[PDB]
């Protein structure tokens, strides 16, 4: 509490649009988180809610035990993930509902 | 921004030549450019990707090389259905970017424009209107300039102009340019020119006529 | 077979919005990301923005971030782009296109929505024919209609209820006080006018309009 861990999730391609990023992120995609972190289900307005907050937890979490472990999450890092985290925490409020 | 640079923007061919055109991107892409072909008033279509990977139902006369920054593509055997602007463009990273595109003409014999004036119905005259025309039809290479004069000296407002594309058939080009004026001003003046620059010519070809006759 | 639907027109008020749909059939909408390319009239194409029609992720061309909104709709296979506030620099021809799957060149393109941006109401054309006086040419006399003042595009000019087709040019339209204007020329033998009737059909069928101007010397 305040927050739950879910059951984790098989990896999804994503595709990012240009061939930099899709090779970046095929190589970077084993960094990022594979389950989520949120709060219970009767504690949000609704889905765009839950998932705001889902994401920010899960990637502050994720981004603490990766720093002590040395090494840094880059802005593309950042934006991969919570495309990533967000597609997950979407999944994790259907799996409530 | 990756800025891609096409040259030239335009290039003159005779059919059977084979011909060819490049693509040069500002910081290395690998092989993360594409072409493409627009004929007149069509969509675009995808001829090479990926600097050098045939496209299904593309004919095989059409190839490309390069990887980096330096592109080509190749035309072996330009028939006329390959007349068309060819545009690069790269997704290697955000933002999308297209090069300025390079346009496909056929090479003809230089033909001078020809010249025809016409002036205000009198319709129009009748609702105040005058506006006076200047067709200059069927001739080669595209680029000419229309002056207008007006009792020796030359006009440049009310002046709008408008372009054919390459004749399918003949392979020329043609010109519409007309002066609005209004009724009071037209009435204001007697001699009315038209004044056509082309290269086939150093001597500008003056057509005109006066009121008074 | 891979098909991209789109509107082939839209007049649209300055200041308005629009909404360009881009439908999509022959394959799998959720599996590849679409793209909107914008080209100004005799110019070049310009990239929009992109989205990706799994989860709506959208990348934009800078300028048209918050210009241009990108959405998919899943259920009927659909991508759309709003335009808004639309001025006179918005006029344009707008393709949706369709890249491979994790490549990224433009495989497949719709035949674009013609947009035009104008307060211009209906307005149906003037004719006026233009024939000369004085000087003739060699064996041959040049004659033209003068269409002005219409309003949307297009206008059909044919001459001799299409029976000339031979040596006609006509021109393509262009922006006169808020309207369109444009001319066509007609080269024919003299020994055919003004000894018989040379007449341009002008059509505007956005006004019902269908005019028969006979040229008449003078
Ligand atoms: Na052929």
């Amino acid at each position: 509490g305040g927050y739950m861990l879910g059951s984790a999730m098989s990896r999804p391609i994503i595709h990012f649009g240009s061939d930099y990023e899709d090779r970046y992120y095929r190589e970077n995609m084993h960094r990022y988180p594979n389950q989520v972190y949120y709060r219970p289900m009767d504690e949000y307005s609704n889905q765009n809610n839950f998932v705001h907050d889902c994401v920010n937890i899960t990637i502050k979490q994720h981004t603490v035990t990766t720093t002590t472990k040395g090494e840094n999450f880059t802005e593309t890092d950042v934006k991969m993930m919570e495309r990533v985290v967000e597609q997950m925490c979407i999944t994790q409020y259907e799996r409530e509902s | 921004d990756i800025v891609l640079t096409q040259s030239p923007a335009i290039l003159s061919v005779s059919p059977g030549e084979r011909v060819s055109f490049s693509c040069r991107a500002s910081q290395n892409i690998g092989t993360s450019i594409h072409w493409y072909q627009q004929r007149t008033n069509e969509s675009p279509r995808l001829i090479i990707k990926y600097a050098s990977e045939s496209i299904s139902g593309i004919p095989s006369r059409f190839s490309g090389s390069g990887s980096g920054t330096d592109f080509t593509l190749s035309i072996n055997s330009v028939e006329s259905e390959d007349i068309a602007d060819y545009y690069c463009q790269q997704s290697n990273t955000w933002p999308y970017t297209f090069g300025g595109g390079t346009k496909l003409e056929l090479k003809r014999a230089d033909a001078a424009p020809t010249v025809s004036i016409f002036p205000p119905s009198s319709e129009q005259l009748t609702s105040g209107g005058a506006s006076v025309v200047c067709f200059l039809n069927n001739f080669y290479p595209k680029d000419i300039n229309v002056k207008w004069k007006i009792d020796g000296s030359e006009r440049q407002n009310g002046v709008l102009n408008s372009e054919t594309d390459q004749d399918s058939k003949d392979s020329t080009y043609s010109m519409s340019s007309t002066l609005t004026l209004t009724k009071d001003e037209y009435e204001r003046h007697n001699t009315y020119t038209c004044e056509a620059t082309h290269k086939t010519s150093t001597s500008p070809i003056v057509k005109s006529f006066n009121r008074n006759e | 077979q891979v098909q991209l639907q789109q509107s082939g027109t839209e007049l649209v008020m300055p200041g308005a919005s629009v909404k360009m749909s881009c439908k999509a059939s022959g394959y799998t909408f959720t599996d590849y990301w679409m793209h909107w390319v914008k080209q100004r009239p005799g110019q070049g194409l310009e990239w929009i923005g992109s989205i990706d029609p799994s989860d709506s992720y959208t990348s934009h061309n800078e300028k048209f971030k918050g210009k241009a909104t990108l959405t998919v709709d899943e259920s009927s296979s659909t991508a759309y782009m709003q335009l808004s506030s639309l001025t006179s620099e918005d006029s344009a021809v707008y393709f949706c296109s369709r890249s491979g799957y994790g490549y990224y060149a433009m495989e497949y393109w719709g035949q674009g929505t013609s947009v035009t941006v104008s307060s211009a109401k209906t307005t149906p054309p003037s004719v006026y024919p233009l024939a000369p006086g004085g000087g003739a040419t060699n064996s041959m006399v040049t004659l033209g209609c003068l269409v002005k003042g219409y309003f949307p595009e297009p206008v059909t000019v044919t001459w001799n209820s299409g029976s000339l087709s031979g040596g006609v040019h006509t021109f393509p339209a262009v922006l006169q006080s808020d309207l369109y204007t444009l001319s066509s020329s007609v080269t024919v033998p003299s020994s055919t006018w003004p000894s018989e009737t040379v007449t341009c059909n002008v059509a505007h069928p956005a006004s019902s309009t269908k005019v028969d101007k006979k040229i008449v010397p003078r």
